[PDB]
C-alpha cells in the first residue's frame, strides 16, 4: 500500500502533463481570434509553447517511472 | 516522414530559442523563452528537461534532436505503456475504467493540480457511459494519436 500510493502523485504528474500537452492543439484556450491572430503572424510561439510542455511530459514520464 | 517546409517551421520554433544562431538551446536560452511567456522554472527544472533530449551529454538540445523531440511528441510505444499504467495506479478495480467522479478528484488534488476548466475539458473529451466511468484505454490511444 504505501509502496503503491507513493506512485500517485507521480503517475497524476504524468496524466496532467500528458493532458495538458494534449490540450495545446484542441483547447478553447486556442479558439480566439486573438490566437488565430497571433498564429498567422508568428507561428512559432504556439509551436515553442507545446516544445515546451512535450518537454515537460518527458520529464514527468521519466519521474514516474522512477517510481517503480 | 516529415515535409520540407515541416521543418522550417520547427526550425522558426528553435531559432527562437537558439538567438544567437549557435545551433543549441541551454537552460539559459529555454528559460529566457519560458519566462517571456510568464512561467517560472527553477534552475533545476531547466537541467532536467534538456537533460531529457540532450544525447551527447554536453548539457545542450540541438536542431536535430529538437526535431525528432518534435516529431514523435506522445506518439510512441512507451509513452502509451507508461500513461496506461499511470491510470491503473488509480484504478484498483482493473476492469479499465476509472468513474468520471474519480478521476476529477484526482486531477484536481494531487501533482500539479488541473483547475475547474482544465479538468472539465478533459472529462468532456472522454465519453462517459451510463454508470460514469471512463475506459481510460481510450483516452490513453486518443491522446497518443
Amino acid at each position: 500500500q504505501k509502496h503503491f500510493e507513493k506512485r500517485r502523485m507521480p503517475a497524476a504528474n504524468l496524466i496532467q502533463a500528458a493532458w495538458r500537452l494534449y490540450s495545446t492543439d484542441m483547447s478553447r484556450a486556442y479558439l480566439t481570434a486573438t490566437w488565430y491572430k497571433l498564429d498567422d503572424i508568428m507561428p512559432a510561439v504556439k509551436t515553442v509553447i507545446r516544445s515546451i510542455r512535450i518537454l515537460k511530459f518527458l520529464v514527468a514520464k521519466r519521474k514516474f517511472k522512477e517510481t517503480l | 516522414q516529415l515535409t520540407e517546409e515541416q521543418i522550417a517551421e520547427f526550425k522558426e520554433a528553435f531559432s527562437l530559442f537558439d538567438k544567437d544562431g549557435d545551433g543549441t538551446i541551454t537552460t539559459k536560452e529555454l528559460g529566457t523563452v519560458m519566462r517571456s511567456l510568464g512561467q517560472n522554472p527553477t534552475e533545476a527544472e531547466l537541467q532536467d528537461m534538456i537533460n531529457e533530449v540532450d544525447a551527447d551529454g554536453n548539457g545542450t538540445i540541438d536542431f536535430p534532436e529538437f526535431l525528432t523531440m518534435m516529431a514523435r511528441k506522445m506518439k510512441d510505444t512507451d509513452s502509451e505503456e507508461e500513461i496506461r499504467e499511470a491510470f491503473r495506479v488509480f484504478d484498483k478495480d482493473g476492469n479499465g475504467y476509472i468513474s468520471a467522479a474519480e478521476l476529477r478528484h484526482v486531477m484536481t488534488n494531487l501533482g500539479e493540480k488541473l483547475t475547474d476548466e482544465e479538468v472539465d475539458e478533459m472529462i468532456r473529451e472522454a465519453d462517459i457511459d451510463g454508470d460514469g466511468q471512463v475506459n481510460y484505454e481510450e483516452f490513453v490511444q486518443m491522446m497518443t494519436a
